[PDB]
RNA sequence: CGGGGAAUCAGGGUUCGAUUCCGGAGAGGGAGCCUGAGAAACGGCUACCACAUCCAAGGAAGGCAGCAGGCGCGCAAAUUACCCACUCCCGACCCGGGGAGGUAGUGACGAAAAAUAACAAUACAGGACUCUUUCGAGGCCCUGUAAUUGGAAUGAGUCCACUUUAAAUCCUUUAACGAGGAUCCAUUGGAGGGCAAGUCUGGUGCCAGCAGCCGCGGUAAUUCCAGCUCCAAUAGCGUAUAUU
């Protein structure tokens, strides 16, 4: 089983680092290529510049089509593909437009139907969707 | 213009209204601009006031994107069998 | 460098929980007898009889003639009796333990307007504190939470310059009587 | 469970209801419309 | 940048600490000095590098990782305000100076308190109790709901006066006006399970979409979209990311 003397400190810690090295959520926050693969950069939100519409098809079971985006941020030039949230909203992302994307919710991992599309638009033209879908607030241009 | 739905498929339905939250298609014959452009809607109110109906931008300049103009006729079933009737008016 | 100070400090701690009947059923239960706002005072209440049991829960472990024991826990059985809660025959820091939320919430100077008579409603008790009625020795509390202690419990007054006090009747009075 | 049940009745009734047979029919169509045979004319005989 | 320390946490621990206190380092990059008790000083000097300002083209001048402000970068962060009255420091000094510091402005970072209504009578609706075979009838019974009626009490506001203060502002204190809910009107998420609260009504019809997960939609849609009703927290509440 386990060394268990009283002097058995450095191979307990020793032990313990090395195997940690195998735990994955720990190994994904510190190896360090899963900061630097991130295209969000360690970022809440990135912000970014459509480049074309998308069509992504649904996963096997779902059948529909779900309204994506080809984006481009600014901080690195990444290409990103970002879901647009609600019913009816792709008409007021215009082509070439700044938006305000985040995360879908799951921290890199897809989510739902939309198959490996992990993001979601927040803003368009520095006014949220939510207003818009609401018909509270107006998109400038 | 004509009015139609902004989908992604060939054929577009004709919108015999403005929609007050569904994004439109205007089809026009027009000098041919190059996209992007912003693009104004107004009417004469009354005594010359241009009045502000809608707004957007320019979409791709073709003739090909055709648009076509529906009519369903109804009709009350006033028989019924399985899987049969027969239907007046 | 300002010379200010940011210590401060959460005064609740929302139940692990959300959604659970009991819970929501207790909490309901309260706020129906001690006329409260929200969950937040009922939680706020929770947190301080919490604070406390810990306290007891420290004192306990250590030994009998332990001088941090003895004066850390006279002086908490000398507080809790001060408020209202304990009582002179039951000062012993074992009885600190079989303390409830509402042995905390009759002391609110909310539900002593309400039991002492001074209103007739829990909810006439809060609408009377807020509005500058009712005064203790001779501040006018307008704090429904505030704790009455049992020496401070004896007098509790009309506010003299209220209505219902002394004289000089309101707005109200005063617009009706000078309509004729 | 209620919902789910009612559900599963809802399939064992649409998997009741989806089911000369009409294969060989659409057989007879196929070879029809691939030009080997020009038209059905009748039946002569019934065994 | 290290520490004091922060968040969580039964016990053990895990994560963080740029950040107002202490110690260190650097004033765009390196280097070398002057003066002085104390500097390898940059609101001092001399060079090279990289930027960069005024030219009469001969030359001259730089250094906001000080306070305010701009560009730029960005998901991300305030006034080119006022004063040395407080706290202390500097000098030749009971006197002068101080973007150290104080004070207001922006500020839903986060934290504490806390309004958006209280009572009475009616008018219905139920629940028990008594009398009645029942239907029904009463109560000095209870519980609800009433753009129902009655009065009283108030603060948000507008405004005086005082106080506050360096001069103000704010809080506190007074006169004056100031409240019937059909507004001086509370939001944000949700109602398939997890997970509280609808097999309610209409629209769209495996479309649009919803949905963290499991899944729903293919016509009676318990999940979409509205209305009504309802739930959760409540001046707050959603989402995304990091970490426990």
């Amino acid at each position: 089983g386990k060394c268990r003397g009283l002097r058995t400190a450095r191979k307990l810690r020793s032990h313990r680092r090395d195997q940690k090295w195998h735990d994955k959520q720990y190994k994904k926050a510190h190896l360090g290529t899963a900061l630097k693969a991130n295209p969000f950069g360690g970022a809440s939100h990135a912000k970014g510049i459509v480049l074309e519409k998308v069509g992504v098809e649904a996963k096997q079971p779902n059948s529909a089509i779900r309204k994506c985006v080809r984006v481009q941020l600014i901080k690195n030039g990444k290409k990103i593909t970002a879901f647009v949230p609600n019913d009816g909203c792709l008409n007021f992302i215009e082509e070439n437009d700044e938006v305000l994307v985040a995360g879908f919710g799951r921290k890199g991992h897809a989510v739902g139907d939309i198959p490996g599309v992990r993001f979601k638009v927040v803003k368009v033209a520095n006014v949220s969707l939510l207003a818009l879908y609401k018909g509270k607030k107006e998109r400038p241009r | 213009p004509l009015f139609s739905q902004h989908t992604a498929a060939d054929k577009h339905k004709l919108q015999r209204f403005l929609t007050a939250d569904m994004a439109l298609v205007a089809t026009v014959y027009a000098p041919i601009t190059f996209p992007p452009a912003s693009v104004l809607l107004f009417k004469q109110k009354s005594n010359g006031m241009h009045s502000l109906i809608a707004t957007g931008h320019l979409m791709s300049v073709d003739p090909d994107r055709m648009v076509i103009k529906r009519v369903v006729l109804s009709g009350h079933p006033f028989k019924i069998f399985t899987k049969m009737a027969v239907v007046r008016y | 460098p300002v010379a200010r100070s940011w210590v401060c400090r959460k005064t609740y701690v929302t139940p692990r929980r959300p959604f659970e009947k009991s819970r929501l059923d207790q909490e309901l239960k309260l706020i129906g007898e001690y006329g409260l706002r929200n969950k937040r005072e009922v939680w706020r209440v929770k947190f301080t009889l919490a604070k406390i049991r810990k306290a007891a829960r420290e004192l306990l472990t250590l030994d009998e003639k332990d001088p941090r024991r003895l004066f850390e826990g006279n002086a908490l059985l000398r507080r809790l009796v001060r408020i209202g809660v304990l009582d002179e025959g039951k000062m012993k820091l074992d009885y600190i333990l079989g303390l409830k939320i509402e042995d905390f919430l009759e002391r609110r100077l909310q539900t002593q307007v309400f039991k002492l008579g001074l209103a007739k409603s829990i909810h006439h008790a809060r609408v009377l504190i807020r509005q500058r009625h009712i005064r203790v020795r001779k501040q006018v509390v307008n704090i429904p939470s505030f704790i009455v202690r049992l020496d401070s419990q004896k007098h509790i007054d009309f506010s003299l310059r209220s209505p219902y006090g002394g004289g000089r009747p309101g707005r109200v009075k005063r617009k009706n009587a000078k309509k004729g | 469970h209620a919902y789910s049940e009612e559900r599963r009745s809802a399939r064992l009734h649409e998997k009741k209801e989806h089911s000369v047979d009409p294969k060989t029919r659409l057989l007879m169509y196929k070879m029809v419309n691939s030009g080997m045979l020009e038209t059905i004319t009748g039946c002569i005989s019934t065994g």
